[PDB]
């Protein structure tokens, strides 16, 4: 039940605008990375609900989910997208049986909760930018001094983490480049690593078998979340996983919560995205690029029976718990968009 | 002092893993703050100084202590009860603590107790206060513990099969109230008591269990691979289990678990829900508990018994030193089952249950 | 064992103090001693508020509760009560007039060396005064309360006006 | 009126063989509390445990349907209250127990449109015996065009495979029929197993027929992934210790006794209908063996999330 079955192409592009041109932003890749598509996945609902008239809740649900359903086919790998979503479908139908409820308790139709909405739209924007600020404190139950952390191409959010432990203790992580596509990244990630003290060393990617014998840790950041404890996560971070589990190495991954998402990885070849094979053998290698079959994938399927703890901005859980965020965040009946 | 205490104790993380573990402890009423309740006194006189102290009976003693600090604390005239009484109390835990580390079971009971003082009601009066949590407290130790004990005991010995032989491992009382009853129920079984060194737990257990007539079999942890193929069930009691699903117990029950593994016996853990923590653990280094070095020292089969060794002026040897954790954990996929008092319950399932009362709204 | 007062069965609405039996897959079968410990049912959901995630704390087994009726039908045996809508004061006036009617029996259960003495004294008597104990010590202070008063023999029943004197 | 319940069960099955022996039992109970005329809660409660236990004597004290009656209690005995009309009780009882068997048989399909996106072009899968479960989500796949090729072990000793194999076929799906002691050969192939569950269990296992285990252990062995269907009338409040630890109607896998008494291709070589008997029913396999569990509260797979859904019912 997508939107273009409700509203023809050329009147959504005059009723909600940044809809139609954030569908353009998201297949061109122009907006990419889960946290810039959740920050302007919500903020175009923003306008949306501040568009849109309406009489009966059960005209946004439906409403709302449409869009979504066509928001999510734009570019569907970017999970973040419809983790705004099914959470805003939540948060009416929330706030809409509490007010239905406590609307009966004053006893012996309002569809003026836009505003509430936004209030409530808003707050899980200004959550977003506290997903790091929240995460970084957990390091010093998990860094110690002279330990050997292992990590994986440019993720902020773990960068972050360990910065964090720098301040006070002194350690040393080891950095896997993202070859190809978390190269450049990776290498700035190192360099603002060693100002803070971290006694880092690049590594590369066919490096890590051999370092993992002596690694205390290696802690990773994903692309997103799945149903079931999955991970998508930038290229190559299967060789860390398989090569700490062949060490009796814990894995840690530091993720925030927008990321988490309850579609089940059915089929791993509709999850994978393959970008230009520019990033693997040049352009001028003429005889080789017709004769050969090239292909340079930037995401990662590591299954859930491999992380050995995950740090959210809601705390340290085990895999086995991550369905009870869900359910405390979604709504099933959202699973499908 | 304090900060400047704060500064050395940053500087113990050095190369040595056992860096950070505090060993800072007072055994003595040496300049004692004023402030500090006789009752608390002989507590932490009790904590630093006694062996057999299970987790359990801890947090019953340390509650049952602070009804008689409650009972006999005055507020003074120009503020109420509820503001300026945690004042009180915390100076009397940063007393406790130095005797010896909260358990976690302690711990989880100073939270609680610490919240019921914040939503405490105003407008009551001090005899009003005091009188209402005192039935708090009575009631923590009824419903999460003493219950909650008499709940795991009926729970755990329904499993237990006539013929069975049971392994248990340092005197865990839990774990001996339910051996107790299987006895008296009529199950037919016997079990196997696994000691280790230093202070020789397993012995008190062997007693208990031999006064009440059952057929025990007693060796050192080094005797684990001979013993385990006689057994065909582990019963553990934990002093905590994480939130990933591990136990928190003392030293060999790692060994146990996985010894047991590797020869296909279930490990079965006991343990209360006011245990469960929503901390987790990578590894039994980061945080635990000591005991002095000293204690493995006189290497007899004995521990007061002062008969001295070679290792005896390890203090003062370079390049040598003894130490002794306490505690260690236990993956979860070595624990078969947790024995909570919602039921036999697997033991990734803790951190739910630990959700499950913060519905205290 | 004997009956406590002259109605066989208690009325809805009633309170009768009850003694638990055993908790089931649907309720909790009591028996109420107000009437010579016959069986009644009390549904789980009608039982005291639960706050955990699995209730199996049925550390009330062979205790004493109280409880309100709902439905009673006496051509079959079966009792419905309810523990929940009891009012927590009104168990108070239950407890109050409970152990009365325990002290009652406790009396007669030693001249048991009952029915008939319900019969002759008991529910008649407590038919004149509302209850039987609320003008029981009245017999040492007055003699005219006895007005109507046929035992089966004075052979034990003055032993009644001694044995008074002990309580 | 009607005393004997198990007839009516009985007859549910005849009337449609497309229901199982749990969906058969509430709809007899909903049929025992309507025909019923009591006149206390203690009575229809009464009834129901009677009626429960008789259809739990009836069948050889089945598992599945046990699971399905005491969730069939346990479901109607919450918000019961009795409010002035007494009549009330009734009403809201069959009511929702009419209910409890409307989610009861559509829980066969909710299922299956869950189980097919597992089915991808061009897949192979392996079930072990007969299951309408596995059935459902094979053809609904199927029927919707997809292809793909199945194994179908020869399930001894109910020898179901012989029949899962031919409920295929009637739909143009390829078999292959595998002896019971020819998985493991058997997996390289495979891309993803599949099978059915005769009761779910509060440690996240599975008590099914007696070969899962068997290939349970294989996938592992083998990294592929391993599938089980199971709808939420099967959750039974049991936990083993081991992979043995279930009851035994009959005593199984004893010794003979003996005594100084001297007394290719062999298909007619098997073990006698005596042999048999003595060897196991069932079998469970523990929850690391299992990738995920299908059910209609939907795909389950953390194996603490199905004791939270277990205890969620059973209160």
């Amino acid at each position: 039940g997508p939107i273009s079955e409700f509203m023809s192409t050329i009147n959504v592009e005059h009723t909600y605008p940044a809809v139609s041109s954030l569908i353009a932003d998201l297949k061109s890749r122009k907006v990419q990375g889960p946290f810039a598509v959740a920050v302007e996945t919500a903020l175009v609902m923003r306008q949306v609900i501040s568009q849109t008239r309406w009489s009966t809740v059960d005209q946004l649900i439906d409403t709302v989910r449409a869009v979504g359903s066509t928001l999510v086919k734009a570019q569907p790998t970017e999970f973040s997208c419809g983790n705004i979503i099914r959470r805003i479908l939540r948060l009416i139908r929330e706030e809409y049986q509490e007010l239905l409820k406590t609307a009966d308790e004053n006893e012996k139709g309002g569809m003026d909760m836009r505003a509430v909405i936004i209030s409530g739209i808003q707050d899980v924007i200004d959550e977003l930018d506290k997903i790091n600020t929240d995460i970084e404190v957990q390091s010093m139950d998990h860094l110690h001094s002279n330990e050997i952390i292992l990590t994986q191409g440019c993720s902020k959010t773990v960068e972050a983490f360990l910065r964090f432990a720098a301040k006070k203790r002194k350690f040393s992580v080891i950095v896997a480049e993202g070859f190809p596509n978390n190269q450049k990244g990776s290498h700035a990630m190192a360099k603002r690593l060693a100002q803070a003290g971290i006694d880092t060393t690049v590594i590369s990617d066919a490096t890590i078998f051999a370092i993992m014998s002596r690694v205390n840790k290696v802690i990773l950041g994903t692309h997103a979340i799945l149903g079931n404890g999955g991970l998508v996560t930038y290229s190559g971070a299967q060789l860390v996983a398989q090569a700490a589990r062949h060490h009796a190495t814990p894995v840690v991954v530091c993720s925030g919560i927008y990321k988490l998402s309850p579609v089940y990885p059915y089929d791993l070849e509709s999850i994978i995205q393959l970008s230009s094979p520019d990033k693997i053998m040049s352009f001028n290698e003429g005889d080789l690029i017709s004769r050969a079959e090239i292909l340079n994938p930037y995401y990662d399927y590591i299954p859930p029976d491999l992380v050995d703890l995950f740090i959210t901005n809601l705390g340290g859980y085990p895999p086995s718990y991550l369905y009870r965020i869900m359910n405390d965040t979604y709504d099933a009946s959202d699973t499908i968009l | 002092d304090a900060n400047l205490q704060e500064k050395k104790i940053f500087e113990e993380k050095q190369v040595s893993i056992f860096s950070h573990l505090d060993w800072r402890r007072r055994r003595t009423t040496e300049n004692i703050p004023k402030d500090i309740h006789p009752a608390v006194i002989r507590l932490g006189l009790k904590l630093a100084n006694y062996k057999i102290f299970g987790s359990n009976q801890r947090c019953i003693d340390l509650l049952k202590t602070f009804k008689i600090v409650i009972q006999d604390y005055q507020t003074p005239y120009g503020t109420t009860l509820s503001r300026h009484l945690t004042t009180h109390i915390n100076s009397q835990i940063a007393y406790l603590v130095s005797t010896r580390p909260l358990s976690i079971s302690m711990g989880n009971a100073i939270r609680f107790l610490k919240l019921e003082i914040s939503v405490l009601d105003i407008d009551l009066t001090d005899d009003e206060g005091k009188e209402l949590l005192l039935e708090k407290i009575d009631s923590y130790i009824r419903d999460r513990i003493i219950i909650a004990g008499q709940v795991i005991v009926q729970a755990a010995t329904e499993k237990i099969q006539d013929g069975d032989v049971i392994l248990t491992y340092l005197h865990s009382s839990t774990v001996n109230d339910v051996l107790i009853h299987a006895k008296n129920v009529g199950k037919k079984f016997r079990v196997v008591v696994v000691d280790s060194r230093p202070e020789f737990e397993g012995r008190v257990c062997l007693k208990l269990l031999t006064e009440h007539g059952i057929e025990c079999t007693y060796v050192m942890i080094s005797a684990l691979s001979y013993i385990m193929q006689e057994v065909t069930k582990i019963f553990l009691g934990g002093h905590a289990m994480l939130s990933n699903g591990a136990l928190y117990s003392r030293a060999g029950t790692s060994l146990i678990s996985l010894l047991g593994h590797e020869s296909n016996v279930p490990v079965i853990a006991c343990c209360e829900s006011y245990k469960f923590t929503e901390r987790i653990q990578l590894d039994s280094l980061v945080y635990n508990e000591l005991a002095p070095g000293d204690q493995l020292v006189n290497m007899g089969v004995d521990d007061f018994e002062e008969k001295p060794g070679v290792l005896a002026n390890w203090k003062s040897v370079k390049n040598l030193k003894l130490l002794s954790l306490k505690y260690d954990v236990t993956p979860p996929r070595l624990i078969t089952v947790c024995v909570c008092e919602m039921g036999l319950l697997p033991s990734t399932s803790v951190p739910a249950i630990i959700n499950e009362f913060k519905q205290v709204y | 064992h004997c009956r406590f007062y002259e109605n066989k069965y208690p009325e809805i609405d009633d309170i009768v103090m009850v003694n638990v039996q055993q908790i089931a897959e649907m309720g909790a079968y009591v028996k109420l001693l107000e009437y010579d410990n016959i069986e009644g049912m009390i549904l789980l959901s009608e039982l005291s508020r639960r706050r955990i995630r699995s209730i199996q704390k049925l550390i009330r087994v062979g205790k004493n509760d109280v409880a309100v009726v709902l439905r009673v039908d006496k051509e079959k045996g079966y009792i419905d009560l309810s523990k929940r809508r009891v009012s927590s004061e009104d168990i108070i006036k239950c407890e109050e007039k409970y152990q009365k009617s325990k002290t009652v029996h406790s009396i007669l259960r030693y001249c048991a060396e009952l029915e008939e003495l319900y019969k002759t004294i008991a529910w008649p008597l407590s038919r004149k005064f509302g209850h039987a104990y609320e003008a029981f010590k009245l017999s040492i202070i007055d003699e005219t309360v006895w007005e109507g008063i046929e035992p089966p023999s004075k052979d034990v029943l003055d032993e009644l006006k001694n044995y008074i004197s002990k309580r | 009126g009607e005393f004997d319940i198990v007839q009516v069960y009985k007859k549910f099955l005849q009337d449609d063989p497309e229901i199982t022996m749990p969906v058969a039992a509430i709809e007899a109970l909903v049929q025992l509390l309507s025909r019923s005329q009591a006149k206390t809660i203690s009575e229809f409660m009464d009834i129901l445990q009677n009626g429960s236990n008789t259809l739990k004597e009836g069948v050889q004290n089945n598992i599945s349907l046990s699971a399905g009656c005491d969730i069939f209690q346990r479901f109607v005995t919450r918000s019961l209250h009795d409010v002035g009309d007494f009549e009330q009780c009734k009403r809201h009882l069959v009511e929702n127990g009419k209910l409890f068997i409307q989610r009861a048989r559509a829980c066969r399909q909710r299922i299956a449109h869950l189980g097919y996106p597992l089915i991808r072009d061009g897949s192979v899968i392996l079930t072990h015996g007969f299951s309408r479960g596995v059935a459902a989500v094979l053809l609904a796949a199927a029927k919707r065009h997809v292809r793909f090729k199945v194994f179908v072990t020869e399930s001894r000793p109910s020898g179901s495979g012989c029949l899962m194999t031919r409920t295929l076929k009637n739909a143009c799906i390829p078999t292959c029929m595998v002896l019971d002691s020819a998985v493991s050969f058997t997996m390289n192939r495979v891309d993803l197993v599949l099978v059915g569950a005769e009761g779910v269990v509060e440690n996240g296992g599975l008590i099914n027929q007696i070969g899962t285990f068997q290939l349970a252990v294989f996938a592992k062995h083998a990294h592929k992934p391993f599938y089980a269907v199971a709808e939420s009338h099967k959750f039974v409040r049991m936990f083993p210790l081991s992979q043995y630890d279930i009851p035994f109607s009959r005593p199984i896998l004893e010794f003979d006794d003996p005594s100084p008494e001297t007394v290719a291709i062999h298909n007619e070589l098997i073990m006698n209908e005596e042999q048999i008997r003595n060897n196991p029913t069932l079998d469970v396999t523990p929850p690391e063996f299992v990738s995920g569990l299908i059910t209609d509260l939907g795909i389950i797979d953390s194996k603490s999330g199905v004791s939270e859904e277990l205890i969620k019912l059973y209160l």
